[PDB]
């Protein structure tokens, strides 16, 4: 005999479930007995065993055995009802990033403050089995789980969900965590990713990042270092061979700064290419230290003199990043050294020639987050004659 | 968090002393001063002090405002002279150099209207 | 030649330091020399460079040259005259516990919110040589750094603190870390840690635990676990051979609440014994969820009837803990089970004697911390007749 | 955190409706119900419902009081009637069941003298 469920065994609180029993065609009546509690229950080679609402007393082990003219039969296969729901939901993280070579390991992980005893993990699927491991309590308060992952193969999609419960009611879930994807990145050729802003953007400014590729690529997926999860466009196809998208971040905040990187698939494959070169989004005014720019000789200086741009802070900065106005390329970064009382980087200008007439700009930036700027110094113009 | 006092105003040739008391955390070891904003424009640096006594001033105040810091109850001081109308803003006390996010721990303000 | 300071190379913010540097017996004047910064420095084979007050821009790397008839001599051994209480100190734990084996490894952590860059491990002694690590980010925020220590021979005493430095000015560290202390555990006798007071302590009794040994042990350490630091006290021996000490603990808290053993160490040694058998203090009302008590049978009951006391409650409590009026032993807990609508636990008493007699309360507790227990239920007596 | 209402007194034999809402965190998953003080006593346990819609009353209070719950505003009810004179009590809104330290979330409490 066999025991199964409709809708899954897996169950939210509070929605429809159908319990469905199998014999051998020929039985007078059948009979579940749920493991321990529930005693008798009872509700054309099939008998149904409705429940409107899914309460935690219904979650279980059960067991069907249907009667013939020669006595009972064998057990059932033990069926486990789980119902989900009960608790608040744990979170789920990739532990380097949700971006994964194609093949080779990962590691998610369950996180909750109350999951003190077990973590599940399932994967999305048809017939996938959950994963359970014992919490560990942390330093810093809360418990989690670190579930291997791999190898990541790209032959399909890689969905998970973090659930966690406790010893005494073990086929009582929380609710579910939100889903976490994962991507098997490849060796197909790298898109094109590209900021229509300057180097350096403002608080409140509207950013728009681009992807392209000449191989033709259907989707592009955006991924900043550090985040849970990725963005994810159509790409548009105006001449055949060559695709884009654009990922328009609107008005740009802190949370901006970070570094970039995009990727491109094709209609019918699940593998992703090669990263693109990482794009760094800077943030100017986040920082209220004062830095200030001068040059060493002069503003007005002649042509084949040794001229030095000064970025310095009373302020310890742990690095300086020299702007010029109208260049496109990403600041040069400069790390501080201790002075006379203060903290400077020095940005050789020597021999000088007439391209590096100009204005420019000094910002500074700590290691914790090295995307965030300061405001930027009061510009300088550097003058060059023959 | 940070309270501020001696606000109020004075006439040209002046003289008023802020205060800015600090609590909720450690500040012995991050500079601590004033940013003052103005009607239509932003936060520039007034004065500054830091834990080895070093002192940072404004151009446009250097030489008329002093700054003095009392490392045991973290409370700062300002000593402004010689007031010119062009002071007429909006002080905030801030605790800089934090090198983590938010940078800055700001006070609620206070008003002086030097005219 | 050679370059040393008198109270070390490492020095709190503004103390004096004095640095000596030696020539060959014959030298017309030495000079001074900081490595970048300063050029000029100045201040009987001696020379006296003093500090009056350390500031961070004495901190650095300094080397002595001594002027012969000659000429210049080599340049001295670099000198790393570091400052230190720049920054709030940082934190230092150990991984498993202050309580490590003789000999075997062990990790500490030190920790900061801004410590990004390296810290630094110092074990006390006389010429011990720092040890220096990349930080590395949490994921909950923060730094922090592991660092190896090991083997842990009982042959001193093992004393470490914590500091962390900045890229920019590697010589100006932060205010030092808590010290923390090693204890080396061997193979000696344990001694026996025994509790004054009853089972379960309710908030606001008076604790004292006592240590004793009868191999006469002069120092006594009690340790609970999952702390930091531990509690010393000096052992009293009225009579030779056998000794003893009383940790009163005050009013007890939740803090109090947990699992302690006690170790004994001799008057010239810094190995310590074996562990005492541990001791698990509960403290009750610490839950407001309900648990309730009753006879299966009932309260009066003759001997050699099954009689079962049951512990249930309308909350899904982890474990339920069943305690005797006048009992010493500790009560005895059992996982909690799912029944019609109630969580409960079975204390069989089956058969009954004589000596079942008495007064029992029960009491609910929750896997994530089991020492913190729940109001106690309402008595209940047993009553037994031949 | 919590807020209550439906305080006050009535005579023996009245009719009083308690209500608590919450905010600050998840709640919908948690016991909510009432504890009570009293002059020279300790808190006893009330009522409380949870998510499943089950109900706990106390053997006091069994068959006279009427707690109801509304998940999605995050706020119980107690429908009080037959209000007997011992009654009298400090009424305090209870999160429970947060299987970890506090183990309790606590309303600022409401007054019921019942005479």
């Amino acid at each position: 005999p066999t025991l199964w469920a409709e809708p899954g065994s897996v169950i939210s609180w509070g929605s429809p479930v159908t319990i469905w029993c199998q014999g051998s065609l020929e039985a007078q009546e059948y009979r579940l007995d749920k493991e321990g509690s529930p005693e008798p229950l009872d509700r054309k080679n099939k008998a149904r065993f409705s429940i409107p609402s899914m309460t935690e007393h219904h979650a279980g082990r059960y067991r069907c055995h249907y009667y013939s003219s020669a006595g009972w039969s064998e057990p059932s296969d033990p069926l486990e009802l789980v119902m989900t729901g009960f608790y608040n939901k744990p979170t789920l993280s990739a532990l380097p990033s949700p971006v994964v070579a194609s093949g080779g390991n990962m590691t998610l992980r369950c996180g909750s403050q109350k999951g003190y005893h077990h973590f599940v993990l399932m994967k999305e699927g048809e017939h996938q089995l959950p994963r359970t491991l014992d919490s560990q309590q942390l330093h810093s308060g809360g418990f989690q789980a670190l579930f291997p992952v791999g190898p990541v193969n790209p032959s399909h999609r890689w969905r998970f969900t973090c659930y966690y419960y406790y010893m005494n009611t073990p086929q009582v879930w929380s609710h579910p965590s939100d889903p976490l994807e994962i991507l098997p990145s490849g060796v197909s050729r790298k898109p094109s990713l590209l900021t229509l802003q300057g180097p350096v953007l403002a608080p409140g400014q509207s950013l728009t990042l681009q992807c392209g590729s000449d191989v033709g690529y259907d989707r592009f997926v955006l991924y900043k270092e550090g985040e849970r999860d990725f963005l994810q466009r159509p790409g548009q196809q105006p001449q055949a061979g060559l695709s884009q998208a654009n990922f328009t971040l609107g008005p740009v905040s802190r949370s901006h700064g970070g570094q970039y990187r995009c990727y491109g698939a094709h209609n019918l494959s699940s593998e992703w290419s090669a990263p693109s070169d990482p794009l760094n989004i800077l943030m100017a005014g986040q920082i209220y230290d004062t830095v200030s720019l001068s040059a060493q000789p002069g503003p007005t200086v002649a042509s084949g003199e040794n001229v030095t741009l000064l970025c310095q802070s009373w302020w310890q900065f742990d690095t300086f990043l020299l702007t010029k106005e109208g260049a496109a390329h990403p600041p040069l970064r400069l790390r501080s050294m201790y002075g006379a009382h203060k903290y400077q980087a020095e940005f050789p200008m020597s021999p000088v020639t007439s391209a590096h007439a100009g204005t420019y700009r000094c910002y500074g930036s700590y290691s914790s987050n090295p995307h965030l700027l300061s405001f930027p110094s009061e510009p300088l113009e550097l003058m060059v004659s023959g | 968090q940070l309270q501020e006092s001696g606000g109020g105003l004075v006439q040209a040739g002046g003289s008023l002393r802020l205060s800015c008391a600090a609590s909720g955390s450690i500040f012995v070891y991050v500079p601590m001063g004033w940013y003052r904003q103005a009607p239509g424009k932003e936060r520039e640096f007034v004065a500054a002090i830091s834990l080895g006594s070093n002192t940072n001033y404004a151009d446009s105040v250097k030489g008329r405002f002093t700054i003095s810091r009392d490392n045991a109850k973290n409370t700062v001081y300002l000593q402004m002279n010689s007031l010119k109308p062009e002071d007429t803003a909006v002080y905030y006390c801030a605790v800089t150099g934090l090198r983590i996010y938010p940078f800055v721990y700001w006070g609620q303000g206070t008003q002086v209207t030097v005219s």
